[PDB]
């Protein structure tokens, strides 16, 4: 008449904060770059989106 | 917090020569998340702290049987299919750097000399860091991403939960007056169960009497209610109070690192129609990796010996990553 | 020869737990040329010569950061992935027997305890003598020539390069005098450099001072000219003198001899229709070798447990090499 109550349960670690993958839903990419242009014997440099 | 906790003896299902005992040097968990190797593992007993709660680095404190005893750090021992090295220790935790095996031993002697191990099963073969297997740890290197659980003594950040301990059992504890039971409690918490009428229940702090009850018929042990100990599946719940539970931090917590590395030797190249070849010599395995455009079909093979590797380059371009090597374009001639 | 030698200090890429040190047990060269087996290593220290020069194996002399000291040849180590049997020791060289192994360990035992060992990537795995894997040496067997280190102290044959020494840094020669440098030599010889004016040079037998200059600004280290060092990679070299060289004989040299390989039992043979079949019966790994005429076709395996094998018997003939025993020819009939 003795009986054991076994009891378990999956919580995150403690390696959460510093070991971890992200799932990210990716949609509509902005283009970036900035193009050299050789303008007047000089090199000038134009970032836009 | 020493103070409040104790040392204790646990289920171990390998003691010696794969027999089960109720061991002073019990495994709880080994961890294994970082990706240098190291692994930090759980034991029933507490380093560093002696029995009257002070910090020395040189002890070690057990449960010895009834009551903690003293022991050497010296002793104190871990091993796989060969010895470890061990790169910190304190209370219910050790860091150790292991060969590859298939069990994880951790051990301790005791004063009276008498080895105490605890063998659980456990698979260990840790991961290549970067893309060279190599053995010793150098001081310059391509410094790569790596987790580790740091040397430091200060608990901080992880935890363990912790409750008033279970029961150790102590026949002792009861004696026949003159054809009766007697529980003498020596100034301790005991928890009794007598196959008897009457009272047969607590958790006692008091001396107790089963009258027409033979001693085979009844059960003692050894609480407690003054101290604290791991939240431990290998020992048993207090059946008085309800969930109870407390918690402490922990020492090593795993946190986010740098680890040094090395690099081959860069392989005699010869090109053909849109095609190159390399005559790789490796010194040690190393990592061969290579894609293309929108197909970049990724191959990769560790390179043990000589070995001459036939690359077709596409208009696209090749890139090619030899061991710790940065990166090997190649394009076709138009 | 060990009165104008001496033991150094030199770079080791692993002086335990994968950290670089200036070790004095730092490994030069590993030799492996022995077929039998037999590795050759080379170390920053020497072994079997006292601190005032005289012979005694039980002793071992390292250099302990300034000056050479005396150590014990029991706590001397070997070890790949586990303990080398150590076969001869003598000044600089060691010969071991090793198991299989990705790295080579050399270690030692200084006097306030204190294990110093160094750590080096060595692909260890000597090839078979003969035709059969066995573990032991026999007494009777096979006479198949090997190579090997011989266990001799004489040095006869074998050589290597020495010169005079570099410079062994130590910031305590240096100290304030009031804002000033004061270089104290005690008696030995030293080489400074300072980023000041006036003198800056030496390698000095006494005493120096540089006025109006920052200790920060200037850079200390053992000097010598007395004695004579391996001309060691690890190792400076001499800035003041050429390209000055001696050459001193070294213990252990490389040799033609014989190793001693043991047999097996003749396997139970039937024959066929132009085949051969035999049952083998190993007690170890045994090579199983086999050829025809003009083509021989040649094929090997090596035979760990028991197993049957069908061989086609040409009318030219076939010959069959079972383990270290002669070869078996058989012919079909007319």
């Amino acid at each position: 008449e003795n009986t054991q109550l076994s009891e378990a349960h999956v919580e995150k670690s403690e390696s959460c904060k510093t070991e971890f993958a992200s799932a990210y839903r990716a949609h509509t990419a902005s283009a970036s770059a900035k193009l050299r242009v050789l303008y007047q014997g000089n090199n000038i440099t134009v970032t836009a989106y | 917090v020493y103070k409040a906790t104790r040392p204790y003896l646990a289920h171990c299902p390998d003691c010696g020569e794969g027999h089960s005992c109720h061991s002073p040097v019990a495994l709880e968990r080994i961890r294994n998340e970082a990706t240098d190797g190291t692994l930090k593992i759980q034991v029933s007993l507490q380093i560093g702290i002696k029995t009257d709660d002070s910090h020395d680095w040189t002890k070690l404190r057990y449960m010895d049987n009834h009551m903690p005893a003293d022991a050497e750090r010296a002793g104190l021992f871990v091993r796989t299919s060969a010895p470890c090295t061990i790169t910190g220790t304190m209370g219910h935790f050790i860091l150790a750097r292991c060969p590859k095996g298939e069990t994880l031993t951790v051990g301790f002697t005791d004063s009276r000399k008498i080895s105490h191990s605890c063998t659980h099963p456990f698979h260990h073969d840790p991961p290549v860091i970067g893309r060279e297997k190599f053995h010793s740890r150098p001081q310059h290197g391509k410094e790569l991403p790596c987790s580790t659980y740091v040397q430091s003594t200060a608990a901080t950040t992880e935890e363990i939960e912790v409750h008033m301990p279970p029961d150790t059992p102590d026949r002792t504890l009861m004696s026949q007056q003159s054809g009766n039971v007697k529980i003498t409690v020596n100034g301790q918490t005991v928890r009794y169960k007598c196959n008897c009428g009457g009272s047969n229940e607590g958790l006692t702090t008091t001396d107790k009497v089963i009258n027409n009850c033979k001693v085979d018929q009844c059960h003692a042990a050894v609480t407690n209610h003054k101290k604290w100990q791991y939240n431990s599946p290998l020992v048993p719940r207090n059946a008085e109070l309800g969930d109870r539970k407390g918690k402490i931090h922990i020492p090593f917590p795993l946190a986010n690192v740098t680890c040094r590395v090395p690099k081959a030797r860069n392989p005699t190249v010869t090109y053909g129609k849109n095609q190159v070849i390399m005559l790789l010599y490796p010194d040690h395995p190393t990592l061969l990796s290579y894609r293309n455009g929108e197909e970049p079909n990724y191959q990769e093979e560790w390179v043990m010996h000589k070995k001459e590797v036939v690359l077709t380059v596409p208009t696209e371009g090749l890139e090619v990553t030899w061991g710790n090597n940065e990166p090997y374009k190649y394009w076709p001639q138009l």
